[PDB]
């Protein structure tokens, strides 16, 4: 679901919270994480979204 | 690009998309043949070192 409060459960990180689009782009990486370890940003492979 | 090493695990452009045990050796085979050097399966292959 996208742009709502939902409960996420993504690649064993799992929760609740409200996803976004960004258009950024790295040709190499899939997640990305925050210094506690949490992760905001991601893009998935098919289509770099 | 696909990186190997001696204990035979590999990254997907440097990620590590699957594990494997112990490799020993590897036979690779594709259109390269001289012609499609440019074109070829791979671009550059090398023996490296940490
Ligand atoms: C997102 O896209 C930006 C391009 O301009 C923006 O296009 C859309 C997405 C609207 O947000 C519009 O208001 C803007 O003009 C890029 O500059 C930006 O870097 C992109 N985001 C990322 C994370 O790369």
């Amino acid at each position: 679901t996208l742009d709502v409060c939902t409960k996420y459960t993504i690649y064993g990180f799992k929760g609740e919270g409200i996803i976004t689009l960004t258009n950024s782009s790295f040709l190499a990486g899939v997640y990305y994480t925050s210094d506690s370890g949490q992760l905001l940003a991601f893009k998935n492979v098919t289509s770099g979204a | 690009e696909i990186v190997i090493t001696k204990y035979g695990d590999v990254y997907v452009n440097g990620f590590g998309y699957l594990h494997l045990g112990l490799l020993d050796a590897v036979t690779i085979n594709f259109t390269g043949h001289g012609t499609d050097d440019d074109v070829s399966g791979f671009w550059t292959i090398a023996s490296t070192n940490f």
